[PDB]
């Protein structure tokens, strides 16, 4: 995992 | 600093949220996402992105727990 982290940081 | 602490908390809460959702523990996962959303200066933008990514019943549950 870890994808959700990047989508949300970039938000 | 306050910023490294907050980035860490935000990221770790998301990671636990994702892991929980992957295991089907939707309610618990959503609880952790609401912590990540609560420390963000743009909650509405995080919510839009989650709407585009999460299954509709999990997103909806998210909305009720905020």
């Amino acid at each position: 995992g870890x994808r959700l982290c990047r989508l949300l940081s970039y938000a | 600093k306050d910023a490294e602490a907050v980035q860490k908390f935000f990221l770790e809460e998301i990671q636990l949220g994702e892991e929980l959702l992957a295991q089907g523990d939707y309610e618990k996962g959503v609880d952790h996402l609401t912590n990540a959303i609560a420390v963000s200066g743009q909650p509405q933008q995080l919510l839009q992105v989650l709407q585009q990514t999460l299954p509709p019943p999990v997103f909806q549950m998210l909305l009720t727990k905020l």
